[PDB]
């Protein structure tokens, strides 16, 4: 630029730090989506022996998705929370490169652990994994943040190291415009299916009840094979586990835009026999254990009757023997393998 | 609302409340080529060329206060030298945009809007058109949020001043006054010096002398530092002194002229 001073240009060019200098990361991606890159990274001017995460975002320029990622990381501060170390913009190509403290684990990964090992843990495990998610979309919740895309791939845990066996929540979904889910169906409310224009609380407790169902089976409780927001085969099967809904147990449901569809395409009749009692009952959950209570009223089908992360923290489940720990694993040995490195064709 | 409940623990908070005297001494190096007087002139009247950009481009106040922020915060730092500030100021409200998650505002809408603007309501200050393109926006923009240390959440006074307001119950009488004056508060660096409950105090403070309410009971009620909403109320009437005797109009021309200019290379 002319009309930019040059001793200002050139003085902010000496004193850049620059990703390509200050890190290693060479062949170390571990991560790819719509997100961009993931690379786990090694310091070079070695003041620490830390693994890092380097994410470098899809597309150039600043997104309103990459702005609004900056600006709410750039604030929150908390364990379960991953937090922003720092922000490298590469002027150059356009890029812009975030950094993070290193997680080798996380519950997709680890949930298909057990899958595969049982088709061949530690006692609390489970429970504190889920306390200390509740403590994290609580932190969010709190500051008027919410996740919106609440998954067990983004659940995140940490390896061996200072913050052993801490869950970390990841991959918040920042930037849907209008606060939009119209702009894996698995962990998706029945009001996000029936229509609802915008996300809410209630909606990301409900994804946290999937995966608390999940951590007890190693199975997706809403499994189900494979535009608008209506998707029958995935209402089918909640209605397969929960039972279809009473007016008592969702007075508002009317209210929803494919409530008329629904009532054109399912029948109570079909579901008489259903309940989650019985489903958790096949796969080994006792339905009198305070565990199950919690589940079940994370798993609540009326958004209004789902109860808070406040008062699932405060749920008796977690005064009952064993506690929750701040580390998962407990002190034992962690059985689950590195992350994988992959390519760039 | 995002972040609301958190000012105690936010990056302006811990960042961006800067000390007086540290934003006074930064300020010596344009003050080489403006008077302490020319300089605030200065920033009034671009304040006011960002209103104008977030009025045309239909943003609501906050985002534009953000955007006012975010160019206050820059040239608190860096010199008037260092960027054209015609450049920064839609640059600022094209990234106070983006913060936002209802509705975008694209390219051409934004270089459309500074073009518009500045050739409207600003040709008393500027002869020829808007030179930039877009490319030129987006360079700087990323410079912007470099140079902020990219802290882009900012609290601004008028939440407090809805809270307050309806605590008296008083919200046909004070309210548009109040916003009002609120407002007329980024004219001056208060945004820079004071948490924004405490700005807004003070206006809500001003608008009852003003109406010739009498809150001295209820702002006796409160617990907080009274010399320091004192000190803004004092800010804020300086401000309307300045106002009378500023021809913004008549002035901008000579001042944009004092103003020192960017280098270009060999
Ligand atoms: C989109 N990514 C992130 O926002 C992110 C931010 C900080 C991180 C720190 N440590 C580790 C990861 C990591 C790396 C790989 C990986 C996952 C997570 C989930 S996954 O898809 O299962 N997979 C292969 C991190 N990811």
């Amino acid at each position: 630029d002319d009309k930019m001073d040059y001793d200002f240009k050139v003085k902010l060019s000496s004193e850049r730090e620059r990703v390509e200098d200050l890190f290693e990361y060479e062949g170390c991606k571990v991560g790819r989506g719509t997100y961009g890159h993931v690379y786990k990274a090694k310091r070079k001017d070695g003041k620490d022996d830390k693994d890092y995460a380097l994410k470098q975002i899809e597309g150039t320029g600043i997104s309103m998705s990459a702005c609004r990622e900056i600006a709410l990381l750039r604030e929150l501060k908390h364990p379960n929370v991953i937090s922003l170390q720092k922000v490298f913009l590469s002027h150059a190509d356009r890029k812009v490169w975030l950094l993070f403290d290193y997680a080798e684990h996380d519950l997709w990964h680890i949930i298909k652990f057990h899958r595969a090992s049982k088709a061949n843990l530690p006692r609390g495990m489970v429970k504190s994994l889920l306390y200390q998610i509740l403590d994290g979309i609580h932190y969010l919740h709190a500051n008027w943040v919410l996740h919106r895309d609440l998954k067990p791939a983004n659940i995140l845990v940490m390896g061996e190291g200072p913050e052993r066996g801490r869950v970390k929540i990841a991959d918040m979904g920042f930037a849907r415009l209008f606060n939009s889910p119209l702009k894996t169906f698995w962990y998706r409310a029945p009001e996000l299916l029936l229509g609802a224009r915008h996300y809410t609380k209630a909606i990301d407790i409900w994804a946290i009840g999937c995966i608390f169902a999940e951590l007890l089976t190693s199975e997706p409780i809403f499994h189900c094979r494979q535009s608008n927001p209506y998707h029958h085969d995935q209402l089918d099967r909640i209605f397969n586990v929960m039972g279809f809904p009473a007016d008592k147990d969702w007075e508002d449901i009317k209210k929803m835009p494919e409530h008329s569809t629904l009532m054109k395409d399912f029948r109570r009749n079909t579901y008489t026999n259903c309940s989650l009692i019985k489903y958790m009952e096949k796969h080994k959950v006792k339905p009198d254990s305070k565990a199950f209570h919690l589940l079940q009223k994370l798993l609540t089908m009326d958004p209004i009757k789902r109860i808070t992360s406040e008062q699932a923290m405060q749920d008796p489940y977690f005064l009952e023997d064993p506690l929750p720990t701040s580390d998962v694993f407990a002190g034992c040995q962690i059985p689950y393998p590195k992350r994988e490195f992959l390519t760039e064709e | 609302k995002a972040m609301a409940g958190n000012f105690w623990q936010s990056s302006h908070y811990l960042q961006w409340i800067l000390d007086k005297q540290d934003l006074l001494k930064e300020r010596q190096k344009d003050l080489k080529f403006l008077s302490e007087e020319e300089y605030w002139k200065l920033q009034i009247f671009f304040t006011n060329v960002i209103q104008a950009l977030g009025e045309h481009l239909k943003l609501r106040q906050q985002v534009i206060a953000t955007a006012t922020v975010y160019f206050k915060r820059f040239y608190a730092r860096y010199s008037l030298k260092s960027i054209d500030p015609v450049l920064m100021a839609p640059t600022c409200v094209f990234l106070a945009s983006k913060v936002e998650e209802f509705g975008v505002v694209s390219n051409t809408r934004l270089i459309a809007a500074a073009t518009s603007v500045l050739k409207t309501r600003f040709s008393y200050a500027f002869p020829k058109e808007f030179p930039y393109r877009m490319n030129h926006i987006l360079e700087c923009e990323f410079y912007l949020l470099e140079l902020m240390d990219c802290c882009l959440i900012v609290y601004h006074p008028y939440r407090p001043l809805l809270q307050y307001v309806q605590d008296m119950g008083q919200e046909d009488m004070l309210l548009p006054l109040a916003w009002r004056i609120v407002n007329d508060t980024y004219r001056t660096d208060l945004c820079l010096l004071y948490p924004p409950f405490m700005i807004a105090l003070a206006c809500l403070h001003v608008a009852c002398v003003v109406q010739q309410k009498d809150a001295r009971q209820w702002f006796a009620e409160l617990s907080v530092d009274m010399e320091k909403i004192l000190e803004i109320i004092r800010v804020i009437l300086k401000l309307y002194e300045q106002w009378k005797n500023f021809d913004e109009r008549k002035e901008m021309a000579t001042i944009l002229s004092k103003m020192p200019k960017p280098k270009p290379p060999p």
